[PDB]
RNA sequence: AAAAUUUUAGGAAUAGUUAAUAAUAAUUUAUAAUUUUGAUUAGAUUGUUUUGUUAAUGCUAUUAGAUGGGUGUGGAAAAAUAAAAAAAA
């Protein structure tokens, strides 16, 4: 409605699209706003076989007879760790390994730095709920060298998709206040040799050929022989 | 369970609140029906409205008629008053003394210099217009508001006589405002509303009274029915309360 | 054979005008507005509704045949009392406005001069109250729930509540033109007039009013200096009619007005306007018998002025001789720049000088013709994040962008440019993208979208 | 916005009209109660049922139908909510404030609005009981607030009321208060069955006017 | 429908549906093509 | 959002959508078969006609031999014939200004008329499906596009207002001596 | 969607469907979430041109009665740190509260504390901010805050009083959006600056010879990806733009 | 084809060239009335069946149709059929409500020829100027109460004669003698 | 004020109410006391609500809940029906019981 | 929201009930409402472009499909097998 796919036009119910608008398109119900989503069921998922001759104890057995020895529970705990970093790593497993939890530091997604995608995320501040690999994380989105005015909360900050990189730099006490990072238009001079624009609104990518010789290979104009 | 599942008087839509606000936003809550109560039941008359330059200046004189001695009007009035004081004797102030009790036939603003031109101009043009008009016997039963509560009168019903009437006046209406220009509170091609003013309060008197006369007093006598009068006597009254303890009256002519 | 009302009447004017018509303004007239009347002291002023709307008596209702009986709701039945308000003079002024725009002075002279008599001499009618069906009587609502200003985190939304983008257009500031005095009225005639001057200029020289399009824009045409004589001897004969009167109203609209037609018209600088902004205001302060404390020039006078200082630097981009560009004949920019920067000093001193996006497009245009290379700074920090914007920004700016000195710089600066444009909701226009498309053997910047090439091949 | 001054200025010229006879009432009608639709509509006092074409004399309004809003709490199946409920008077042009008070008290009809003393206040000032609607230049538009005595207790958890889904609800308060009226414990028709809006409603954040993700 | 092919991200879990519409960066650029004539 | 969805007949947000232009016919031998061209909701009930907007033709596919006009040496007139009856006005109106929806059949039908171009679903599987790269596509923009103002012109007459004043008809149509 | 007509279907005493009104609490960070951008903007106002009530001279001072008549919705610069009295004073140490003053600390003043102070009575509150140091952004000679100084002793604070759990709107900060421009860039062609001689002007693009540095050469993203972002309605980044503009998803 | 015999057909599916596509509906079936109940004891107080019952309106014989053509459609142009009635009112016990009998007419095309029936209506007047045999004029209107969808328009003859009754405090009009018929015998003297 | 508005479609009392005329036929003891009992509503309840606001706010309760239990929450043309056993007669012996008759009124 | 059209051979009373008030009243106010111009119960019956016969005002057919509420979702309840409606590449 606001904002159509290619205008309205509509010669096939999947010329629209998937969703008409990005607007939820029953106002009884918000939460279909369209976002950019994240495969939460492979992305949680955690490796169970990593887990093959343990012998964890849980949280409230605290039992003389139940508990182990201290090398069976040093090589649990290790099991444990290499359980839950098993997909990939969650922010809030990141988090806590830098210094002052990380604050000031740009915590890019996997796919946001492939492509002529770029994106990332300044943590602005954290809070670590008693669980650990949850909690809340805010902080500013820079895409494609332009920055967000104030804070916000990161999104899908518990599914574990997540790198980033110290720098001391970076970092901001707790005393202190995590800055925005400079949109590079307009605080900044705009520079070629700092930064150089990965694409651009009407642009889009070449094509590359091993794609190419694929599809003519499936739509049977290039042959492929059994 | 006693009765249709949404009463159909409780179906209201109020449009003078914007679109979609009772939907989403918030809801509106109203007690709709004090607004929607209709004219005959509040008891409000609408009068000929005044211009705004001539609602400013105060009324001098007006024409009346003049109810005889030995009225079934003057008498029933006395037994209302009877009754309204042993109810509440807050009324007192507001009441009309019985004396003063005549029929406003319309009102209208002398300026005091022009006056005597005026007065001799009027009552000749009055004299005129009732030349061939006979007695009017006129039936008075009900009662109504004017100025928003503030003033109580007893209606002059459309059934009689009351039809020369509207013509005889529209005729005055027609001279006196019409051809020597003189302030009318309104138009003068609009006929004015005569009644029997019975209770009334004064801009002074309205403080410690109140901004309204409780409907709770007249509710009753709302419909009562006053009677038949016939009436041979038109006058133009200036309003001064102390000269001869009735209206001081300016000019006078007979029906007959 | 709908007898049309005084309202109408207007609207058809405005059309024939606008038109420059002057063969239908002249049988409208004939036919409709003819006995229309202006208002004196033994007038009453507005009309009292005297329509008996109607109905049947029992007789009517019985023994009439069934179309005497039939109401549909007629507009000849009400049209004495749509005109009960008096709008007259507005008829009047259209008129005199055809009979400019048609080329005919006598018949002008005669409309404008009734005119001009009875808005001094006779009372100034009462204005009727806003229709209730043109315009919609605002209903009640409360503005909480409200995306906030800063709802989206990326820029400055709009809301229902406030403005915060601020005004992309400069208003004049002046209530509908039936609720002004008489004298007000005999003002705004005249500045109505100047404004019909001027439309029919741009009719018959198209070429030379539109900005920068052909080298023809910066000199003046001829049949310009009879078009300025008959403007000055119609201003010269405002203050001639009206008196010290003139010291109590408000002649802001018809300044921006004047200074728009020396600007267009006759063409002159910047600081011409300036110059001949202040004589006129110390003229107006110097009629009326007082101590001064002259008005300032309000936003829109400037909005001209500024719009002055553009046109005096512009450019005829891209000749076919691929030489860059073409400038005014003794062109400084030194100079202009010099102008220009302490009338910005002035209008910014000037608390009650309300921005628009407009304004600010003329002096960076300004900036642009000037080759300050500074036409960004200004742009980002005074425009970008707390305006609205055209795509016209963006056009002189890319003029800009191309005369820095490597390429590198020249591209990075227009792919920013575009950024700003999807982040900004400026829907990048199709005269900027050819713009950029036109070097793209040198800066590789694709203006499309795959789609559109798609379909358009 | 344009329409009050363009309105109030019209009327305001009107007034200082020297010469006007007064309208015709014969030719003033004034409104229907009888007109096709089930619903009973009512409208602005300058507009009707029909249709009439012709701009009638701007009157000065003597009954301006103020809204007043308040802060209620209402009961959905996940726990409390926070919304906003608005009670419309007639107040005569003239009155005073106090009286607004009254005349506000005497029309809500809900149990749960008016149980301690409010002040009336316009963008966070408190209204002087004391003066006329006529010096704060209050108009049917003008947006006006109602505070009550505990509200600006409500960020805490007592005065706030106690959700039977994160608290205890005992033979204290089963016996008082919207808790008794409520019937917490299920019946076969469900007791007084309130509204409801689930708890991943608006998300993992709650309603606001910022986008916070 | 919404075609999904065997090479999309599979889904491990016995709770719900086996394949989740993930694409293959190849997959895209295909859909990308085919939608790009469909434009035409 | 039926609770029970009905399962054999499904359809994209809530009956009666969108109006969609079906071929539709009872279902008998196909010796006697003919459908017919209808503007219609999206969900249907039992019977076809609650939800009928307008009724644009009947089709019958049979190819017939020509026996109303004379045998006619000519060698394609004596191919044989298909005959349909499209409701044009309707057809337009309801297409164009109310912006309806297009099944596939009905699609081919109306291509072969003239009235549209063959659909999407119409396949020479000779051909392929292009390919297209961005570069390529911009080289051959650059090399033909036409000024901005014909273009716009064009745009003007082909969806706004067509049928415009020559100088000719104003100078008729403005009043002349007695009024002029 | 569009907001319906009129509601005739519940009764409008049990107020059915509605969308909670906001209330902002001043215990939580969420405040600062509303309050921040705001001061921000007015700040940046004050460097440009006057405002009236922005600048006072000394603390305002009010009796009781007139205590919640008169101050609600005031916003008043002061010079020094003085904390109004019978305010009981809250430090605001807690770091999700300061992250939202972030970008008015950067590009603007400082911002060297800020305090929660509320009354007594418990009724009234006053958000206190205390910047240090003068401006990052250039201060006009004719505008407010040229009568400060704190700005251009180095410490001046900003006091705003509002009631507690109220609407964002009756803390009023929606009045300061007028925009005024920043005059530092053009002071330099000012008929005042000494500097305007070292102005050069380019009138004509100069002779290029090199064409831009070509892009490096395309990667095809490794991952699996959502689908179509156009499809999906998901704007550029799931960020900003126009869901018809593509460009900078993946592909 | 419906106009071709029983051994002219040859396909069921479809008309050749033209005409009208006829389903037959069996018109001759034969149906008959079952008899479930005894002579004596039928279970009904006022009417009893016992034979086949005609069902439908309008398709029941002899037609009876609606005739919009009458004194009421004469006078008026009425919106919608039924918008204006004109009738006498009949009863004032409520308040704000007059009753009115009107009168309608129906057509029997097997004859040729015209009844009037008549119904009772209830009336919205506000203000209470209808007195019992008056001479009213009608309207459709907003649904007022639970039967009220119409108010009285207009007065074409008021009761001069009831008026004048009344206010002398007597009755508008003598209450009828006699109320409903009876099937018993009312012995009831002096 | 006998006749109607034809193009304004107000009744005759809507006349006579503007041109402040009065036709009223002589009222019984019923209708007046009637009309006096019901004139006084508004005066009876400020002085209920201002007086004594408990006894209110326990009635108010009753109602505001009674709003949710009951037959139907929400206005509906099934709930809307002014005359429900009438235009669902079908209900009546089986579903429906509150009901003996279809008709109650003339129509 | 209404107006018209409404069946039984032998015919009597019907009822959470009318109208005013109002977001009232399991006990508000009243000389209430439906009916012999055929009611309400009760039988039969799927209602106002469809057939057959016939020269013809007639006689004689026309299926089928809307069966209350009880956390009330949804734009609209039409929501618990029984398609022959292509349902977001
Ligand atoms: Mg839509
Ligand atoms: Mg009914
Ligand atoms: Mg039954
Ligand atoms: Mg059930």
């Amino acid at each position: 409605r606001a904002d159509p796919l290619n205008g309205g036009s509509s010669m096939t119910l999947g010329s629209k699209g998937s969703k008409l608008s990005p607007e939820p398109h029953r106002r009884r119900m918000p939460w279909t706003a369209a976002k950019e989503y994240v495969p939460g069921v492979v992305l949680n998922a955690r490796d169970k076989m990593v887990l093959d001759g343990v012998q964890l104890l849980d949280i409230e057995s605290i039992d003389r007879a139940s508990q182990l020895d201290p090398l069976e529970v040093l090589r649990a705990v290790v099991a444990t760790r290499e359980y839950n970093i098993s997909t990939g790593k969650n922010i809030f497993q990141l988090a806590s390994q830098a210094t002052y939890n990380g604050r000031g530091q740009r915590f890019y997604r996997k796919e946001w730095q492939e492509g002529t995608y770029d994106k990332y995320v300044t943590l602005s501040a954290i809070d670590f709920d008693r669980d650990g690999n949850k909690g809340t994380a805010y902080g500013y989105i820079t895409f494609h060298g332009e920055t967000t005015t104030r804070p916000v909360q990161v999104d899908f900050a518990d599914v574990p998709g997540w790198y980033m990189d110290f720098v001391e730099e970076r970092a901001v006490p707790f005393t202190g206040i995590v800055p925005p990072p400079p949109s590079i238009g307009t605080d900044v001079p705009v520079d070629p040799h700092s930064y150089r624009l990965k694409a651009y609104p009407y642009y889009d990518a070449p094509n590359p050929p091993e794609f190419v010789e694929r599809l003519l290979k499936d739509r049977g104009v290039l042959p492929d022989t059994p | 369970e006693r009765g249709l599942y949404f009463p159909i008087n409780h179906r209201i839509v109020d449009h003078r609140i914007a679109p979609g606000v009772t939907v989403e936003e918030t809801d509106v809550q109203s007690r709709y029906r004090r607004e929607l109560r209709t004219n005959f039941a509040t008891g409000e008359t609408r009068q000929t409205i005044a211009p705004p330059w001539s609602a400013r200046e105060r009324p001098t004189h007006f024409f009346s008629l003049r109810l005889p001695s030995r009225n079934s009007v003057t008498l029933r009035v006395k037994e209302m008053h009877n009754h309204l004081l042993f109810s509440h004797q807050q009324c007192a102030p507001m009441l009309v003394s019985p004396t003063k009790l005549h029929i406003t036939l319309g009102v209208m603003t002398i300026p005091e210099n022009s006056r005597e031109e005026l007065v001799k101009n009027i009552q000749q043009s009055m004299s005129e217009t009732f030349a061939c008009v006979q007695p009017l016997q006129l039936r008075f039963r009900g009662l109504g508001t004017f100025d928003f509560g503030r003033v109580l009168f007893i209606r002059v019903v459309p059934e009689a006589d009351f039809g020369r009437l509207e013509r005889a006046v529209c005729d005055i209406r027609r001279r006196v405002g019409g051809v020597l220009g003189v302030d009318l509170k309104g138009n003068p091609h609009d006929s004015y509303v005569p009644h029997v003013t019975v209770a009334k309060i004064r801009p002074n008197q309205r403080q410690q009274l109140g901004d309204t006369i409780p409907q709770s007093l007249w509710a009753d006598y709302q419909h009562h029915d006053f009677g038949d009068v016939t009436l041979s006597t038109v006058d133009l009254c200036r309003m001064k309360g102390s000269p001869d303890g009735y209206y001081h009256t300016e000019g006078a002519v007979h029906l007959s | 054979q709908t007898w049309p009302c005084t309202a109408t009447i207007c609207a058809y004017l405005d059309v024939c005008v606008e038109a420059g018509e002057k063969t239908w303004a002249m049988e409208a007239w004939n036919r409709y507005c003819t006995e229309l009347k202006f208002l004196e002291p033994g007038e009453v002023d507005p009309k009292p509704i005297s329509r008996v709307p109607f109905s049947l008596t029992r007789e009517e209702l019985l023994y009439l045949p069934k179309w005497k009986k039939h109401f549909d709701h007629d507009p000849n039945l009400d049209v004495m009392d749509l005109n009960r308000f008096n709008r007259t003079r507005e008829v009047y002024l259209r008129m005199a406005q055809v009979m400019l725009a048609g080329g005919e002075r006598n018949a002008f002279q005669h409309f404008f001069t009734k005119l001009e008599e009875a808005m001094l001499n006779k009372p100034t009618p009462v204005p009727e109250p806003p229709n209730p069906h043109l315009v919609r009587r605002p209903r009640w609502a409360p503005y909480e729930h409200c995306k906030s200003v800063h709802h989206s985190p990326w820029r400055l939304q709009n809301n229902g509540r406030a403005l915060a983008l601020g005004p992309p257009v400069t208003i004049e500031d002046e209530m509908q033109s039936r609720f002004f005095s008489n004298d007000q009225f005999l003002v705004h005639s005249v500045k109505e007039v100047l404004r019909i001057v001027l439309q029919e200029h741009k009719r018959a020289h198209p070429t030379e009013c539109t900005r920068c399009k052909t080298e023809a824009f910066f000199y003046k045409t001829k049949d310009a200096d009879e078009t300025l004589k008959f403007c000055d001897d119609l201003i010269e004969r405002l203050f001639a009619s009206l008196g010290v009167r003139l010291s109590n109203l408000n002649t802001s609209s018809l300044l921006s007005t004047i200074l728009e037609v020396f600007r267009v018209v006759g063409k002159e600088s910047g600081a011409a306007l300036l110059q001949r902004a202040n004589e006129f205001l110390e003229r107006k302060a110097s009629l009326g018998d007082a101590e001064g404390s002259r008005e300032n020039l309000t936003a829109s006078n400037y909005l001209q002025v500024l719009s002055g200082f553009a046109d005096e630097s512009a450019f005829v981009y891209n000749t076919k001789k691929d030489g860059t560009c073409q400038y005014k004949t003794g062109f400084d920019p030194r100079t202009t720049m010099r102008h220009l920067a302490d009338v910005v000093q002035e209008i910014a001193g000037n608390p009650h000088v309300t921005w628009a996006a407009d304004m600010h497009l003329q002096v960076v245009e300004t900036m642009v013709g000037c080759g300050t290379m500074k036409a960004n700074d200004y742009f980002v920090r005074n425009v970008l994040r707390q305006f609205s914007w055209d795509s016209r920004f963006l056009e002189a700016l890319y003029v800009e962008y191309r005369r820095q000195d490597d390429v590198d710089m020249w591209a990075e600066l227009t792919k920013r440019a575009l950024v700003w444009t999807a982040r900004y909701n400026a829907p990048a226009s199709e005269r900027l993208r050819r713009l950029i498309e036109d070097d793209y053997d040198t800066i590789r910047v694709q203006t499309r979208t795959f789609r559109e090439l798609a379909v358009f091949q | 916005g344009h329409y009050q001054q363009e309105a109030f200025e019209a009327r305001k010229r009107f007034e200082e009209s020297t010469t006007y006879p007064g309208p015709i009432r014969a030719a003033t009608p004034g409104d229907t109660r009888f007109y096709s639709g089930s619903l009973e509509s009512i409208l602005h006092d300058t507009d009707r049922h029909y249709w009439r074409a012709v701009t009638d004399d701007p009157r000065v309004q003597h009954l301006i139908p103020l809204r007043i809003r308040f802060k209620i709490f209402t009961w959905v199946t996940s726990g409390w909510e926070q919304r906003m409920q608005v009670v419309q008077i007639m107040a005569p042009k003239d009155s005073t404030i106090a009286q607004v008070k009254d005349l506000v008290i005497v029309e809500n009809q809900s149990p749960y609005l008016c149980v301690s003393s409010f002040h009336l206040a316009i963008d966070g000032k408190e209204l002087d009981p004391q003066k006329t609607l006529g010096e704060y230049g209050i108009t049917e538009q003008s947006q006006i607030d109602a505070i009550e005595q505990n509200d600006h207790l409500l960020h805490r958890d007592d005065e706030r009321p106690r959700d039977w889904t994160v608290d205890e609800i005992t033979a204290e308060d089963v016996k008082r208060s919207p808790y008794k009226e409520m019937e917490m414990q299920p019946l076969q028709n469900l007791a007084p069955r309130y509204e409801a809006r689930p708890k991943g409603y608006f998300g993992r954040t709650y309603y606001s006017g910022m986008k916070q993700s | 429908r919404q075609i999904r092919p065997y090479y999309n991200l599979p889904s491990k879990s016995e709770h719900g549906r086996k394949m989740t519409g993930f694409l293959t960066p190849y997959r895209h650029w295909m859909w990308k093509q085919n939608e790009l004539w469909r434009n035409v | 959002a039926r609770a029970v969805i009905k399962r054999r007949s499904p359809q994209l947000w809530g009956a009666p959508g969108a109006p969609i232009i079906r071929m539709r016919g009872h279902h008998v031998v196909w010796k006697f078969q003919s459908y017919d061209l209808v503007v219609e909701h999206t969900h249907k009930r039992r019977n076809s006609d609650i939800r009928l907007l307008h009724y644009l033709g009947k089709h019958c596919p049979h190819p017939q031999k020509s026996l109303w006009s004379p045998d006619t040496p000519v060698a394609q007139d004596r191919h044989l014939f298909m005959l349909t009856t499209v409701d044009i006005d309707a057809f337009k109106y309801w297409f164009g200004v109310k912006r309806c929806r297009l099944s596939m059949k009905p699609w081919a039908l109306l291509a072969k008329a003239g009235l549209l171009p063959p659909s999407l679903t119409q396949n020479s599987k000779i051909m392929p499906k292009p390919l297209f790269d961005k570069e390529s596509l911009m080289r051959y923009y650059l090399a033909n596009r036409k000024d901005e103002d014909v273009m716009a012109r064009e745009k003007y007459l082909n969806y706004e207002n067509s049928m415009v004043k020559t100088e000719e008809e104003r100078a008729a149509e403005r009043p002349v001596a007695p009024y002029l | 969607s569009r907001r319906f007509r009129y509601n005739t279907k519940f009764p409008a005493l049990v107020s059915y469907n509605k969308l909670p009104w906001e209330v902002v609490n001043h215990e939580t960070p969420q405040f600062h979430m509303h309050v921040a951008p705001h001061y921000e903007q007015l700040l940046t106002l004050a460097a440009s041109s006057p405002v009236p009530h922005i600048i006072g001279s000394k603390h305002i001072d009010v009796p009781r009665e007139h205590r919640l008549r008169l101050l609600p919705g005031m916003l008043y610069l002061l010079d020094g740190d003085t904390l109004p009295g019978e305010f009981t004073i809250n430090r605001v140490l807690d770091p999700t509260a300061l992250q939202y003053y972030g970008r008015l600390s950067s590009q603007i003043v400082t911002v060297e504390a800020v305090r929660m102070l509320v009354p007594d009575d418990l009724r009234l509150l006053c958000n206190c901010i205390t910047f240090k140091g003068p401006l990052h952004l250039p201060v006009a000679p004719y505008a407010s805050l040229a009568s400060l100084r704190g700005a251009s002793s180095n410490c001046f604070t900003l006091y705003h009083f509002v009631r507690p759990n109220r609407p964002p709107k009756e803390l009023q900060l929606e009045k300061y959006y007028i925009h005024a421009p920043c005059v530092a860039p053009l002071s330099e062609f000012a008929s005042n600056s000494d500097e305007r001689g070292n102005w050069r002007p380019r009138l004509q693009a100069p002779k290029r010879t090199r064409r831009a540095t070509p892009l490096p050469a395309y990667r095809p993203p490794q991952s699996y990806l959502m689908g179509l972002a156009e499809r999906l309605a998901v704007v550029p980044g799931g960020c900003f733009g126009r869901r018809s503009l593509m460009w900078g998803h993946w592909f | 084809p419906w106009w071709n015999f029983q051994t002219e057909h040859r396909q069921r599916c479809v008309l050749m060239y033209g005409g009208a596509r006829t389903k037959n509906t069996h018109n001759a079936n034969h149906r008959v009335f079952i008899k479930k109940y005894k002579r004596n004891a039928f279970p009904n107080r006022t009417r009893h069946h016992w034979a086949v019952s005609m069902t439908g309106v309008l398709s029941q014989r002899p037609r009876r149709m609606p005739w919009p053509y009458d004194l009421t459609s004469l006078i008026f142009n009425q919106p919608r059929q039924g918008s204006d009635k004109i009738g006498y009112v009949v009863g004032t016990s409520m308040l704000k409500t007059a009753v009115v009998a009107t009168n309608h007419m129906v057509y029997y095309p097997k004859f040729n020829q015209r009844v009037s029936r008549t119904k009772r209506f209830f009336a919205h007047d506000e203000d209470l100027a209808c007195v019992e045999g008056d001479l009213v004029h009608i309207k459709q209107c907003r649904k007022i109460s639970k039967y009220k969808h119409y108010y009285v328009f207009s007065i074409l003859e008021p009761n001069v004669e009831g008026r004048e009754r009344l206010k002398l405090g007597l009755k508008a009009v003598p209450p009828p003698l006699f109320g409903y018929p009876v099937s018993r015998r009312i012995v009831k003297l002096n | 004020g006998l006749n109607g508005c034809v193009e304004t479609g107000r009744s005759r009392s809507e006349v006579a109410r503007d041109l402040g005329l009065s036709y009223t036929r002589p009222l019984h003891e019923n209708e007046k006391k009637q009309l006096s009992h019901q004139a006084v509503y508004y005066e009876r309840l400020a002085k209920f609500k201002m007086e004594q606001p408990e006894a209110a706010r326990a009635m108010e309760r009753e109602r505001f809940v009674r709003k949710f239990s009951g037959m139907f929450v929400k206005m509906d043309i099934r709930s809307g029906a002014p005359d429900f056993p009438s235009t669902y007669r079908r209900l009546l012996g089986t579903k429906v019981v509150r009901w003996a008759s279809k008709r109650h009124g003339p129509n």
